[PDB]
């Protein structure tokens, strides 16, 4: 009964529809991708100079516990190569 | 990971759509996979020449 | 135009059962016999039209 939510994201507190579009060669051929509110729930809409950082949040049964400091990996499900993170590595330190 | 100095950022070209799944990594964090899925749209806008 | 970047003729025809118009532009909603499409779209008021 525990899991993690981004913060800032309703299941089903707003409404849209189905969609369908394409996306070529910002991938890893032509394949077409449906989205659905059911289960990618909400679409956020971030400007041209926008960045953004998903902070989790842990969530009992009943309500939240804490806030995840754990490290946590992002990547989009169908495999693409455009989206980046603006931090290096020796700026985080290896 | 939070209080670090990293975040995503997308191409300014053009508007994309992107369904993105996270994953916590730390090993001895819990005993079973959290995961989760949330979606971001952008908006990159090329000018005229 | 539909967001597909194609180009549908009668704005009605393209089964636009409703239609909100703003002060500086027009815009057809629930636009039925559109084609899958619509990629991105937009809107703030209402969400996805033509
Ligand atoms: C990746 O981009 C983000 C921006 O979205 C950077 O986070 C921002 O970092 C700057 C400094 O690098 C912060 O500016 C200043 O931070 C100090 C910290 O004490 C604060 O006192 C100042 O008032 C000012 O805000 C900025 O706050 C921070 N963004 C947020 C939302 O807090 C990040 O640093 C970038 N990556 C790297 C490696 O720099
Ligand atoms: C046509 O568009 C309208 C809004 O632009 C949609 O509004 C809904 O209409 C139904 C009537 O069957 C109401 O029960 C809903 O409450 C309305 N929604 C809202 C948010 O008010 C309508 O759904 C669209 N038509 C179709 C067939 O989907
Ligand atoms: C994290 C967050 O902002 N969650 C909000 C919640 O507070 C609000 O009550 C709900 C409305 O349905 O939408 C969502």
């Amino acid at each position: 009964s525990k899991y993690i939510m981004v913060r800032g994201f309703n299941k089903s507190r707003c409404q849209r529809r189905d969609f369908s579009y394409v996306i070529d060669k910002e991938l890893l051929d032509n394949l077409k991708v449906r989205y659905d509110v059911a289960k990618y729930g909400c679409p956020l809409t971030l400007e041209l100079g926008q960045m953004f950082q998903p902070i989790v949040e842990l969530y009992d049964e009943n309500g939240f516990i804490k806030i995840v400091d754990a490290n946590f990996i992002l990547w989009e499900i169908h495999g693409r190569n455009d989206y980046t993170f603006n931090s290096t590595m020796e700026q985080n330190g290896c | 990971n939070y209080s670090n100095k990293n975040h995503i950022k997308w191409p300014m070209t053009y508007a994309g759509m992107y369904v993105y799944r996270l994953k916590i990594l730390d090993p001895n964090y819990s005993f079973c996979n959290l995961t989760t899925i949330f979606a971001i749209e952008s908006l990159g806008m090329i000018p005229r020449s | 135009c539909g967001r597909d970047e194609k180009e549908y003729f009668s704005p009605c025809f393209a089964g636009c059962k409703a239609t909100k118009v703003s002060q500086t532009e027009k815009t057809y909603y629930n636009c039925s016999c559109i084609k899958e499409g619509l990629a991105a779209s937009d809107d703030e008021g209402q969400f996805i039209d033509a």
